[PDB]
């Protein structure tokens, strides 16, 4: 009935250096389990009590803690790691779970990578559109991607089909599709996605046009 | 015993308060032609930790040469501070 | 229990043997108890008890025998017409009684063998041969009447004149069967 | 019949993997003389215990039992076990028992180590009625007729610590034998493998 | 004091000229008795070196 | 190897029930509880659903109490989670779970794959592929527009799955009761359009395979 | 585990009729409960074993008549008389001479040993029956109470269990 | 078990022995402890050679009290609307 | 109440430095739980009086090295020396010969009997910190566990109390 | 009988002396027999004294009803290596008569 909460939303940290989590519950509990959602599967057995690991999971890691605070402290950061925690008490009726930890990998900045299309032949004559700029290929996630449309800023019908950090090169991927009527489709010429990279202090400007082909 | 724990060694009594007057007196060899059996041991186990200690073969250092006696509390702290 | 039989014309001599095998299933074998008691212990040397019981038909004539193992007898587990005779079968030991008057007979099973103990749970070619201890037969006459099932059984129980040798691991639960 | 009942006669098999969590339920028993479960293919035949033929030609039983649960590990495994002992019928939920529950129970400590193996675990009569009827020949539960007098769990009291070169497992197989045993008014039932 | 007994290492048994010791040994379990028989099945001596 | 399999799930509308089930393998279920353990699509997991070894021990919490029904059968080893009164609050991932006991508290070792449950009552609708094509370099992302169908599972397959490399599996989008996605192909100019790049998207539920292809425009 | 406990309290009133049963219970599931200190002993062990002690205190006014039964049943009061109860231990109550009285009866039951958690039946029950009506003029009050002390006598413990 | 004829003797007088796993059985009982705790026995029959010209087949049942059993706990007698007969 | 009561759970590892505290917990604290049978004596008395048996048992696989100290300490762990804990009555362990000791304390506090509603201080703290740092090759297991099996001696009991 | 097993293996063994043949014996309950047991922690010599159980009091060598005695050996328990441990471990049987006679002298062979 009491409401577990992590401080850590959204984490990413490069491989080698100090992890720390902590699941903040508004009680005082025992003994505050954890877990591992990786990206596909379902949590399997992770963490037991306060400081007993699984069998198969790796002895790099260390958790402790008294009281109402608990920490999972990561001593040494790898490429594994990516995944998503949760953390359980076992104490009242309703056991509510944690809000979910996304550690991801840290690695260094990436430039983006746009091919941006028009939209098919096939779906104008299905009366729609969907300007999509394919975004592949780089570190941050964290990008405000806004809408070139004839000098105008348009958030609306954006689009954002988000895959998570590839488990491969470590970069990140986003769909930035714009939905649109075929009369809104054909009023506009001007049609630009451009990118907010913490390194690209201006953003790269790559576009289309409809009355081009 | 009165509580029931059962055991199959028996556990001695461990940690012997004031084990010695600390005057050095007289109360031949120490050690000698009698072979050391405190030089080696077992100091994991409190019954065999209760051996002796010698390694060298000895006698007795003697009677010390202060009337006073200063290894007790009671005349230790009887000074004040 | 050890096993029954009926009837179907006249004279129709049954002959059945007692064998202490496990290999021979049941009816023409050891049932349900006798088979697991038969099985836990190696060798046995001593009599049994033997009660029959006669139900069915009336005015009945009848006459039950012993035999002994290495002699010549009829077919086991097979009624048909006896080949032998009353001078071998009154010869060897007999009694005489009416399906009237009484109708059950207790009787005990003498030890008739020349081998030292026979031995229940056995293989081979020696199964068949050091298990044998005795055969109960049996020869109807004044049949028949009215139409009506003649039925016979045959019981068996230890006595306290025999013995039992080296403790045996039980039958398992494949082995115990009942008819 | 003494002679087959209280020689020790294997009733079961489990093993202590080193994959499990500290106080994991790992094999319950009903205690009774009427266990067993192992078989085997090759011939077709289903293993019985000495103990349990002879008391399955009868109606009631009475009497101790006396488990013996050896182990086989290397000389380099450790960890230890709990032979809790909870006494009642054979059919409640029994596996929702906290571990420090069952303290309360009888129960008897154990290394894994050593030079001895088999810790001869014996059953006390622990009953409300001192006759304790074959259930096995009726087909339908019915609460007052019982057969076990209590439950076994053997807990996962501390974890299996191993070198690299062997294996990360121990076996533990469940003799079979009684003491103080008493049997009367008999029957015949062939009884079936208890597949818990 | 209790004592637990164990098993000893060291045994020489065997035969008359057949010599053997071993270094891991275990109790040699007996039970019986070399039975003789009481109707003889055989009047005469047995076979042995002063008759052959 | 543990193999809590699940079995079940689909399209139920609200107002409706759904009995759910999960196979189990490598050991007897007879001992351990097992539980139902559902994955909201915002990531928040519930406890929702545990029984004994026995049928008689039921832990429901506040939710739902009174609205479902978890059943288990020892012998055949599987479970039953007989569901009733069906809404969008419980549109979500259903988990079997099995649950083992620690020193103090419980705890879960080992979790299926998951039945997809969704409790919405629109119509089945097929999904609709459309190619995207540039109006220059060494790497060229292409791509298909799935767009327009309910039913969640469905399949994307470029040239039977071989070029994986590139391959960026956009995922679906709701959207106008549509779940819509942009499945896209990293496909080198040696390659396009030189060779043949086809996007077999393939839709289990609906029981539709479409096969499209990128060509430039 | 051998004090007075008491189980029940009702009231006996003027309005009721010969041989209404005032009192029906169970002097051993009263004595399972969470506010008694014979809790902390029968919750770890199952096995139970044990004598019956019955003190029951009536407070009437002497301004009153009227007289009580208090019987101790084993099993169920199925078809036993109500007329023939004093073959059974009793103690009887009177407005005119007593107000306490005790009961000493050993264990009745099937078998040996009590298992808590199932019962195939109650092994005492105690009774208390209307012998002789309340009545009253104008101004005596309508009302007396009535209290049952019991306890447990002699008790065995055998067979430990891990469950409450 | 026991074997005979009708012709015979037509008549059996047996004993009853106690096969009983618990203690003692009690009459006046209810619930479900009333169908448990109070039966001690069972005598059944089967019968054969039947049958012949038409003729009625009647068995009789009667019990009576041994001196090897005792008695415990003088209850109170049954009612005037229990005391019935057959 | 006088049953060796297991108390806690940990694992020596590895990866632990030269002093480090391994357990730090209280013995008489932990034997106040609800999931042992001494909670069903100690629930309707509320004075104490007691002795400390202790018995600890760890498992290492003969290809570790190292050692532990098991030291007993009445109060807390304020000002005392780690290098001058074995005035105390103590029991060490090592990879080479045992692996069971067993320590036997009197009752050590400021006053005779114990209240368990408000304690002023703790009366015993049963210590156990890295005496020697467990090393490990290629291939020798990373873990040995270690359990703390703890019990009453000479249990007194005074003034009963009617709340829980 | 003596056996050979290497410290770095686990597992055990039976050893029982079986009249006539393994029928309808059950497996897991050997140890009613007269037996010993093997094991990878403790020993590797054990001994075993049978008396003759037999149908008859004399043997015939050129055609026999059945065996006499049939010893067993049966896996008790699995026996597991890692990586590098030996994958083999040998086993033997040294048996002899005791109390022998000897009755009626043939020509043949």
């Amino acid at each position: 009935d009491i409401v577990l909460t992590q401080s850590p939303a959204i984490m990413s940290a490069s491989p080698g250096e100090k992890v720390t989590m902590t699941c903040s519950a508004t009680s005082g509990l025992s003994y505050i389990h954890w877990y591992q959602q990786k990206s596909g599967t379902s949590p399997k057995r992770w963490i037991y009590d306060t400081s007993k690991l699984a069998f198969g999971a790796p002895a790099r890691f260390s958790g402790s803690g008294s009281g109402t605070s608990y920490s999972l402290t990561i001593s040494s950061m790898e490429a594994e790691d990516a995944a998503t925690y949760y953390c359980q008490q076992w104490d009242v009726n309703p056991y509510t779970f944690g809000g979910g930890t996304k550690l991801e990998i840290k690695r260094a900045d990436a430039a983006p990578t746009v091919s941006i299309f028009p939209p098919s032949s096939e779906q104008l004559t299905s009366g729609g559109a969907s300007v999509v700029c394919f975004l592949n290929n780089f570190y941050p996630k964290d990008i405000n991607v806004k809408w070139k449309i004839d000098g105008s800023e348009r958030q609306n019908g954006v689009l954002n089909s988000w895959t998570d950090q590839d488990s491969k090169d470590s970069t990140y991927s986003m769909s930035s599709t714009l939905t649109l009527t075929k009369d809104e489709y054909e009023r506009h010429n001007s049609y630009t996605c451009e990118a907010t990279h913490k390194t690209s202090t201006s953003p790269i400007v790559k576009s289309f046009n409809r009355n081009e082909c | 015993d009165d509580s029931g724990g059962f055991s199959t060694t028996v556990s001695t009594e461990q940690n012997v308060p004031d084990p010695q007057v600390g005057i050095t007196t007289m109360r031949m060899d120490v050690s000698g032609v009698q072979a050391p059996v405190g030089a080696i041991t077992t100091i994991e186990d409190p019954v065999l930790a209760k051996k002796v200690p010698e390694t060298f073969p000895e006698l007795k250092p003697g009677e010390s040469r202060h009337t006073s006696d200063h290894m007790s509390i009671y005349k230790f702290m009887g000074r004040s501070h | 229990f050890l096993c029954t039989f009926t009837f179907n014309s006249n004279n129709k001599e049954y002959t059945f043997p007692i064998t202490l095998s496990s290999t021979s299933n049941p009816p023409h074998g050891l049932p349900s108890t006798l088979r697991w008691f038969f099985n836990l212990f190696q060798l046995y040397r001593g009599p049994l008890d033997l009660t029959i019981i006669i139900t069915g038909a009336t005015d009945v004539d009848g006459m039950a025998w012993f035999t002994p193992v290495g002699l010549a007898v009829d077919t086991p587990w097979v009624e048909k017409e006896s080949a032998l005779q009353i001078d071998y079968k009154t010869a060897l030991g007999a009694v005489r009684f009416n399906t009237r008057r009484t109708g059950n007979i207790q009787i005990r099973l003498p030890w008739y063998s020349y081998l030292y103990a026979v031995s229940g749970a056995l293989d081979g070619l020696g199964d068949k041969t050091d298990s044998t201890f005795g055969l109960v037969s049996i020869q109807i006459a004044n049949y028949n009447h009215s139409d009506e099932y003649l039925s016979f059984s045959c019981y068996l129980s230890v006595t306290e004149q025999s013995e039992f040798y080296f403790p045996r691991a039980p039958l398992n639960s494949n082995a115990m069967l009942s008819t | 019949f003494t002679t087959w009942t209280s020689i020790p006669t294997l009733a079961a098999q489990f093993p202590f993997n080193a994959s499990d969590s500290v106080g994991q339920q790992i094999k319950v028993i009903p205690v009774d003389p009427y266990f067993f479960q192992m078989t085997n293919t090759n011939p077709d035949q289903k293993c019985i215990t000495a103990l349990a033929s002879i008391c399955q030609m009868f109606c009631f039983w009475r009497g101790d039992l006396v488990f013996d649960f050896q182990v086989f590990p290397t000389k380099y495994h450790s960890g230890r076990l709990l032979f809790c002992f909870v006494p009642g019928n054979e059919l409640i939920d029994v596996t929702g028992i906290t571990l420090k529950q069952a303290t309360t129970a009888p129960c008897a400590v154990m290394d894994i180590a050593g030079v001895q193996s088999t810790l001869r675990f014996r059953v006390p009569w622990i009953s409300d009625t001192p006759y304790r009827v074959n259930r096995y020949t009726k087909e339908a539960h019915q609460k007052g007729e019982y057969t076990a007098i209590g439950k076994l769990i053997v807990y996962c009291y501390n974890r299996l610590t191993s070198p690299s070169n062997v294996a990360h497992h121990v076996r533990v197989n469940v003799y079979l034998s009684a003491i103080n045993l008493e049997c009367f008014a008999p029957l015949y039932h062939a009884m079936d493998v208890t597949t818990q | 004091e209790q004592m637990i007994q164990s098993v000893d290492r060291t045994a020489v048994t065997g035969a008359s000229y057949f010599t053997s010791v071993d270094q891991s040994s275990v109790h040699t379990a007996e039970v019986g008795s070399h039975q003789i028989e009481p109707l003889k099945t055989s009047v005469d001596k047995p076979g042995s070196k002063k008759t052959q | 190897e543990v193999k809590l399999v699940e079995s079940g799930g689909g399209l139920v509308k609200p107002g409706g029930s759904l009995k759910l089930s999960c196979a189990a393998s490598a050991f007897t279920i007879t001992t351990y509880g097992m539980s139902w353990v559902r994955q909201t699509p915002e990531k928040r997991l519930e406890w929702v659903a545990t029984i004994t070894a026995g049928g008689s021990y039921t832990y429901y919490p506040d939710s739902v109490k009174g609205r479902f029904t978890i059943s288990r059968d020892n012998a055949k080893n599987t479970l039953y989670l007989q569901m009733s009164s069906l809404r969008s609050g419980d549109t979500a991932m259903y988990y079997c779970a099995r649950k083992v006991t620690s020193v103090a508290e419980y705890y879960f070792d080992y979790w299926g794959q998951g039945t997809t449950l969704t409790v919405s009552s629109p119509k089945t609708t097929p999904p609709s592929v459309y190619p995207l094509a540039p109006a220059a370099a060494s790497m060229v992302t292409l791509g298909c527009l799935v767009k327009g169908y309910f039913p969640e599972p469905v399949t994307v397959t470029w040239n039977s799955g071989s070029l994986s490399s590139g391959v960026h599996t956009f995922p679906a989008v709701l959207q106008s009761d549509l779940y819509t996605l942009s499945s896209s192909v990293t496909v080198p100019s040696s390659t396009w359009p030189s060779e043949t790049v086809t996007c077999n998207v393939a839709h289990p539920a609906s029981s539709t395979k479409v096969d499209k292809k990128i060509v430039p425009r | 585990g051998e004090k007075f406990f008491l189980i029940h309290s009702a009231r006996w009133l003027t309005t009721h009729a010969l041989f209404h049963e005032v009192a029906k219970l169970d002097v051993v599931k009263l004595l399972y409960n969470e506010q008694f200190a014979v809790q902390g002993l029968l919750r770890y062990h199952t096995y139970a074993r044990f004598g019956i002690e019955i003190q029951v205190q009536i407070n009437p006014t002497p301004f009153q008549q009227g007289g009580l039964i208090c019987a101790m049943v084993p099993g169920d009061q199925s078809y036993g008389s109500i007329a023939s109860l004093t073959v059974y231990p009793h103690g009887l109550l009177n407005c005119n001479i007593n107000n306490v009285v005790r009961i000493k009866v050993p264990f009745i039951y099937t078998r040996g040993a009590y298992h808590f958690k199932d019962p195939q039946y109650p092994v005492w029950e105690l009774t208390i029956r209307v012998w002789s009506e309340l009545n009253i003029g104008t101004g005596t009050s309508a009302y007396t109470s009535l209290n049952v002390l019991a306890r447990f006598t002699d008790l065995e413990l055998h067979g430990l269990t891990p469950l409450s």
